[PDB]
RNA sequence: AUGGUGAAAGCCAGCUGGUGG
RNA sequence: GAUGGGGAAGCUCCGUGGCCUGAUUUUAUGCAGGCCACCAUCGAAAGGGAAUCCGGUUAAGAUUCCGGAACCUGGAUAUGGAUUCUUCACGGUAACGUAACUGAAUGUGGAGACGUCGGCGCGAGCCCUGGGAGGAGUUAUCUUUUCUUCUUAACAGCUUAUCACCCCGGAGGUUUAUCCGGGAUGGGGUCUUAUGGCUGGAAGAGGCCAGCACUGCUGGCUCCGGUGGCUUGUGACGGCCUGAAAAUCCACAGGAAGGAAUAGUUUUCAUGCCAGGUCGUACUGCUCCAAG
């Protein structure tokens, strides 16, 4: 949080690998977070700037389909212009896109 | 004293026993400048956005 | 060619770790892109495996390893020598520079270095220098 | 008498010319 | 200088234990073992030593009083994280680095802590002044003239490294002053922050002016530069025979000890809380600052 304070307002351990791939959907307010552990997950944020408020975030369901390859998971990722539509790449040679 | 960048940092200190607010004229063009101070933590519309949001818990005088 | 070859044990001198043995496990003397030189790939033990009630002995027994690049510079040549092979399939260049795959090739290091130092074999390898 | 007190080395250029002091 | 002792009948003289472990220690509730090496004290208000800076206050006081803002020693501690899903973490080959990330005996290292002198880089004070903003003065002779104000602290984060050190290399670089090399010339980097710039402190302080009150207030300015001699602190080199002691902090080799299921261990990490005694302290004054 660049206005609470330098140190993060919040962090995450669920991974249970190296996190590769995390970045903001450009119009929605999810953003994905993806790790060498094949799994990814998509998370709700209470984006709300009208007040001096934190933003409230919650996950929504896990994703799998990478199988880890040579100890690598999902490699990168892209968020879709305008849907929640998310794009995958892994290590398997294989990239999947996940659809509502 | 330390240069803290951040508002909400203030605000904490703030909602954390009087304030002051103070007002600065510079040029670069002239322009105004104005800080805000609790009991040393010093922050650099802004001054709308902090004033109006203050909590009604603490006295602010100008200058 | 050179006897710093694949199993030849060697010792850090740089970066903290000297005093810390390592097994090599592949030289390349012609470097690559990255690292263009004489450089070994070597694996070690962070921490040595140093009326016991069969508790404190699983703690002694427990090994942290660490795998990282060396250059020929810093390493100090040993006349002796341990298998390798059971872990090379994990550790190789390509593992080398990039996670995770290092964790995964370090636990397996832990795991043939635990399964090593019972039913003592390669004692000096295991031997801390003072 | 007794018992106390005080105080020019070096180096640069072609023996000759130079730099440091 | 007492002290373990020794002369002198004699006042007097000479001589320079506190720590750890154990089921409570088998003929029965009476103590066993292991560590190390010595001699107190006094003697420095110019030595070492943890810590405060700006403005104002008087009939005498302040770095003590006040207004403002920090720093150092010690302790219960309270919260969050870290230690990682589980038992004391990592990154780059490298100089090295992280907010944290247990360390007993035993040995060692750094600071403390170490002469003298020559030169040079750097911050910065002084001498000088350019442009500009206000006050004052000469002025029959010439003068866009002379003086005068334009100030920025302890502390904290960035930023900043001569020196020193690390990777490629395989036959000249360099100081004021001759110093370095078969590992140089060069290319690529790391680090000890001396004091340089920013901000907060901090313009609300102080100062330079104008106005009116008739016991204060209201308006502005307090700016942007430069290199040409004196000075100080430090850094890095180079000439000559070893220039103190102790107190106190930190790290290193060390791996005994302790670490899990209604809070595993810790808090060299971050925030927060409390306390920090006695004396000297006014004035005068062998030792301190010195413009052209």
């Amino acid at each position: 949080d660049l206005d609470l304070a330098s140190t993060p307002y919040k962090t995450l351990r669920y991974h249970e690998k190296a996190v590769r791939s995390v970045n903001f959907h450009k119009k929605l307010p999810l953003f994905s977070s993806a790790a060498d552990d094949g799994t990814i997950h998509v998370f709700h944020a209470t984006v709300y700037d009208d007040m001096m408020k934190n933003p409230m975030i919650v996950p929504l369901k896990k994703l799998t389909g990478h199988k880890v390859i040579n100890s690598l998971g999902v490699l990168d990722a892209i968020w879709h212009p305008r849907e929640a539509w998310l794009f995958s790449a892994g290590a398997d040679n294989t990239a999947r896109l996940w659809t509502t | 004293a330390r240069e803290i960048t951040d508002i909400k940092q203030f605000l904490e200190l703030t909602r954390r026993k009087t304030a002051t607010v103070k007002i600065n004229k510079k040029l670069n063009k002239p322009f105004r400048q104005t800080k805000f101070k609790v009991r040393l933590y010093t922050l650099v519309g802004k001054a709308k956005k902090l004033i109006q949001s203050l909590p009604p818990t603490l006295k602010v005088n100008r200058l | 060619a050179k006897f710093l070859k694949a199993g030849k044990v060697a010792v850090v001198v740089r970066g903290r770790y000297a005093g810390k043995k390592v097994v090599i496990v592949k030289p390349h003397d012609e470097g690559s892109k990255s690292h263009p030189f004489g450089h070994a790939l070597v694996a070690g033990i962070e921490r040595y495996p140093l009326k016991h009630g069969a508790k404190k002995v699983a703690k002694r027994t427990k090994i942290k390893p660490f795998i990282k690049v060396v250059n020929y510079n810093h390493l100090l040549p040993t006349r002796y020598t341990l298998d390798v092979e059971a872990f090379k399939s994990v550790v190789s260049t390509e593992t080398f520079e990039q996670p995770s795959q290092r964790e995964e090739a370090k636990k397996v290091v832990k795991k043939a270095f635990e399964e090593r130092h019972q039913a003592g074999k390669n004692q000096w390898f295991f031997s801390k220098l003072r």
